[PDB]
Order: structure tokens, then C-alpha cells, then sequence
């Protein structure tokens, strides 16, 4: 029986807990808080704006996410950044999708 | 014929969502069909006594001016004069009661391990500090199930040592050890003013207690944006 | 801002308890620690419960002082009884920390 | 591109337009530290492990 | 005490009485976990 305390989707923290049960006796059960953080290793300060360089710092405040920028992309919401595309002398300002198969129109 | 005015507790308007006025009169002489005047600044009369004991073996006939009024009227700070009209007193005396702001600092503390080692029972406390109004009520609730009033007891208001204006109170729902260690949910709620919302729900469990083990699972994978 | 320490004690049949707090064996002023009056217990009317609440700075808590709660009662064989809290007074807190690089 | 441009590399983007894209435009970004990096310089800090 | 009794983790409180003590007597407690610093083991799995 694993209970999920909090879960920040775009940070991918997944703070969970479970009470392991030993033989019946005066209480010696080990309470544990189990987290599973997926570091990107390739994302930027903005995951949407390509101009920002690679981010080395990886900040994970547990209390801040239990209750802004983050590292992991989401599969539900869209990340759209404005991008310039030029054909000839003039230019047209167009949208783009940073990641594929995430929130394509249906 | 004693003269004294007692204000109803602010916990009454949260427990029953109503206000019940009461005048503190002790050992008034038993007389048939007594009348009591409880006048506010408007001077309106008070509704008659309800559920009173006309005959008392100890002759303690308390004169209670029971009535139902809105909380706005009492919160306005109006002067409340208890005119104790009686045959014995030709000129009744007047007694006045009135009330002249920080959010409650409420946190729930897990029980000690020594109590669990003793196996007799378990005691959990709910610390309510940092509140300027004198009165405060704490209710204990397990998954929406009300309890007996005598199982949990609240403490009298005492001045905070750091700040004389602030007050502190401790509330306990003492329980058995088995109900604690099987993971049954315990919630603490406070009914106090000077708060953004009406009540704040606070809970603690064995799982959400002191954790001994920590297996963080940080996967350094080039794949990103999938979870 | 600060750390609040409460002292849980129950079971007063004589119903007469005094609680004292000291640091490194040096008794503290009565202003800092306050003792609540005894009150009846739901399980047994004979047994009472009392509390002491100490208001100390959090930086002093992080130093790891003794913070003993001396409870004095007639029924105690030595007429006093104190317990010591510390930064690691509870479980040994073994860590299962892991780092995956798959 | 020149080699000194790749040194302290700037963000080079590949923007392509086609019918089958969801938003009709996609973008891929590479630099020195992303495309086949020599080293993975990361700083990983955790604070307040006790939580609330 | 026996080794198994020490394994059971009993209180084993030592109490000492003297006139110079503030309460004339003081107590201390020793267990198996009276020390036991936090155990950190790290895993590196790929
Ligand atoms: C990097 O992050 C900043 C965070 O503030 C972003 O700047 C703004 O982000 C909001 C979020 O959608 C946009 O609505 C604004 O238009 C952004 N500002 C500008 C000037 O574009 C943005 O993602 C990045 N910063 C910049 C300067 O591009
Ligand atoms: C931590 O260990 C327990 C086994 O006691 C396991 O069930 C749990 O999944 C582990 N946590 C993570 C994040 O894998
Ligand atoms: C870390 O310590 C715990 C405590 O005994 C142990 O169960 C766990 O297996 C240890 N981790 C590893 C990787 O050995
Ligand atoms: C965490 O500790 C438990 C002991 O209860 C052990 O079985 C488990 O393998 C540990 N987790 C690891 C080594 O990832
Ligand atoms: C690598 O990371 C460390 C710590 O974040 C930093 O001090 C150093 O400048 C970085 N070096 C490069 C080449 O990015």
C-alpha cells in the first residue's frame, strides 16, 4: 500500500510513502519517504526557449513542491515558443512545438 | 439577586451556529414568573427563560436571559446591561460586559515512542499557539466521524511567555496504541477567528510522521520529458 | 523563528506536580517555561495530566542541547524524573539513498 | 560554421516546416554541451529533506 | 545484564543522587540506539 503525498508533474518528483510491516510486536516499523526524480541531463533554464544555455544547477526543494521554473516537460499541456521563419525579403512570425507527440491536435 | 454579566463564548457560534445569551446570577430567590431584562444599546427586551428549573433543592435559581441574536450585534461592541428586575430589589443594578489580531499557530505533533513502547495507550497533542482572542475550540475528527465530548479535552487560555498579547492552548485526543499503529487517520481542526478561512484541517499519520528510511531514486538518463 | 518544546506527562493521583527545565544542569528562569494546571484524564479520574511548554530559539535547538524536562512528583521513587531530547534522539535514521545512471 | 563559433557554442537551431507537423513548425537545438557532449557537468542540490 | 536483554533495547536508566544536584537526584538513559549515527549507503546502478 503505497500512498502518494505530492507529485509535481513538470518537476517529476513523485514523493510517496509506505509503512513496512514486520512481525507483530511493540512498534519497530520503519517509516519511509520514497521519491523518484528524473533529471533531464539536456534541458535548459527555459525548456521552451532554445536561446538559454544548458543549465547545470539542479534545485529540488521538497517543501516548495509539496505545497517558477522546472526541468521536465509535460505530456498534457503544450509548450509553445514564438519562432521566426523567413522565406524571402519579408518575415512571418510563426509558432512551433518544442516536443513532438505531446499535445498534437486531435 | 447577585449582579454579574457573562458573555457567551465564541466557540458557541461555531459549535451550533447560534448565539445563546446568559446572565450570571447565583442564588436568586425563587419567585413565580420572574422577569429579566437584557438590554443592548437599542434597549430592546430579551426573550423569556427557556428550560429553567423553577424549583431547586439548593435554591440556586439562576436568572438566564436566553435569546438568539446575530453575531454582528455582539461583535459591534454594544453595551450589554443586565437589569435584574425583581420584587426584592426596588432599583435593579446594571452590569456591563464588552470586548475591546494574529492567525492561530496550529500544528499537530506525533506521539512519543516511549508511550508506544509502554503499549498501554497513546497520547497525541494539538498545539494551538499565537492567538490573541482568549477563547479557542479544538475538535477531533477521524474520517468524518464525530466522537464523545469527554474523550478529548481542551486547555484553559494562558498568556504566551514570549508575547503577553498572544495566547497558547493544548488539546489532546488520547487513544489506544493499536488504533495508532494500524495507520488510522487522525485529523485536528480549530475553530478560531482572525483566520482567512473558517477552519483549517490538519492531520498526521504514522506514514506522515518521522520517517526512518529514504531511498531517493534519481535516474541519470538522457531521455527527458517523458514522465 | 523559534522551536517550541512540549513535555508530556500523565498519571497524577496525588494531583500535585511541578515541572522544571534546566540547560547543562543549570536551572532556567520561570519566565521561559510555563507549567499547565493538572486536569482529569478520560480513562481514569484518578490519573491527571500536566504539560510544560518551553519557547526557545531554533538556532539553540540546532546546537543540540540537553533540553531536559524535570518532572517532580510525590509518587516517583526519586521524586523527580527527566528525559533528554536531542537532534538525533529518535531513530538512528539509516539512509537508503541511491543514484541511478542508466 | 567556424570552429571558434563552436567553441563556447551558441544555440544552433533546425527549423523545418511541413504539412504533417502538429503546429506545422518544429525546432531542434544543439550546442557543445548537448549534441554528443564530452562531459555532463551537473550540480544536484537537495534541501529540506524532512519536508512538510 | 545478558546480551539478549541488551538486544531487547530496555531502558537501562542510570540514576544518581547527591546533595549538590539541583533536584538532589538526576537520571540518564542508555540504549543500543543511544548513539548510532545516521547510516548513509549509496548505490550507483546503471
Ligand atoms: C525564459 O523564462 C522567462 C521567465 O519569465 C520567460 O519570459 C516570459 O515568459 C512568459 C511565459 O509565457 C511569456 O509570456 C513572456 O512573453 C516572456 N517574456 C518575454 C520578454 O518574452 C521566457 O520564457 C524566457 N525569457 C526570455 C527573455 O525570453
Ligand atoms: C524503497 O524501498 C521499498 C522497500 O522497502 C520499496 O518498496 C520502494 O519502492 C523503494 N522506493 C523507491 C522510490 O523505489
Ligand atoms: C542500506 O542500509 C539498509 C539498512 O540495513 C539496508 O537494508 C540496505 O540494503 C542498504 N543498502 C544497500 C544498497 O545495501
Ligand atoms: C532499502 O532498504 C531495504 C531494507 O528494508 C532493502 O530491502 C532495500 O533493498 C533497500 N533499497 C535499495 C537497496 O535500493
Ligand atoms: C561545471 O559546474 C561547476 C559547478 O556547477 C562550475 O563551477 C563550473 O564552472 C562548470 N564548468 C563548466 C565548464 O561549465
Amino acid at each position: 500500500e503505497r500512498i502518494v503525498l505530492v507529485d509535481n508533474k513538470c518537476k517529476c518528483a513523485r514523493i510517496t510513502s509506505r509503512i513496512i510491516r514486520s512481525s507483530e510486536d511493540p512498534n519497530e516499523d520503519i517509516v519511509e519517504r520514497n521519491i523518484r526524480i528524473i533529471v533531464p541531463l539536456n534541458n535548459r533554464e527555459n525548456i521552451s526557449d532554445p536561446t538559454s544555455p544548458l543549465r547545470t544547477r539542479f534545485v529540488y526543494h521538497l517543501s516548495d513542491l509539496c505545497k517558477e521554473t522546472c526541468y521536465t516537460y509535460d505530456r498534457n499541456k503544450c509548450y509553445t515558443a514564438v519562432v521566426p521563419l523567413v522565406y524571402g525579403g519579408e518575415t512571418k512570425m510563426v509558432e512551433t512545438a518544442l516536443t513532438p507527440d505531446a499535445c498534437y491536435p486531435d | 439577586i447577585r449582579v454579574f454579566a457573562i458573555p457567551p463564548s465564541f466557540a458557541s457560534i461555531f459549535l451550533t451556529k447560534s448565539t445563546k445569551l446568559t446572565c450570571l446570577v447565583t442564588d436568586l430567590t425563587t419567585y413565580d414568573s420572574v422577569t429579566i431584562s437584557w438590554t443592548r444599546q437599542n434597549g430592546e427586551a430579551v426573550k423569556t427563560h427557556t428550560n429553567i428549573s423553577e424549583s431547586h433543592p439548593n435554591a440556586t435559581f439562576s436568572a438566564v436571559g436566553e435569546a438568539s441574536i446575530c453575531e454582528d450585534d455582539w461583535n459591534s461592541g454594544e453595551r450589554f446591561t443586565c437589569t435584574v428586575t425583581h420584587t426584592d430589589l426596588p432599583s435593579p443594578l446594571k452590569q456591563t460586559i464588552s470586548r475591546p489580531l494574529h492567525r492561530p499557530d496550529v500544528y499537530l505533533l506525533p506521539p512519543a515512542r516511549e508511550q508506544l513502547n509502554l503499549r498501554e495507550s497513546a497520547t497525541i497533542t494539538c498545539l494551538v499557539t499565537g492567538f490573541s482572542p482568549a477563547d479557542v475550540f479544538v475538535q477531533w475528527m477521524q474520517r468524518g466521524q464525530p466522537l464523545s465530548p469527554e474523550k478529548y479535552v481542551t486547555s484553559a487560555p494562558m498568556p504566551e511567555p514570549q508575547a503577553p498579547g498572544r495566547y497558547f492552548a493544548h488539546s489532546i485526543l488520547t487513544v489506544s496504541e493499536e488504533e495508532w499503529n494500524t495507520g488510522e487517520t487522525y485529523t485536528c481542526v480549530v475553530a478560531h477567528e482572525a483566520l482567512p478561512n473558517r477552519v483549517t484541517e490538519r492531520t498526521v499519520d504514522k506514514s506522515t510522521g518521522k520517517p526512518t528510511l529514504y531511498n531517493v531514486s534519481l535516474v541519470m538518463s538522457d531521455t527527458a520529458g517523458t514522465c
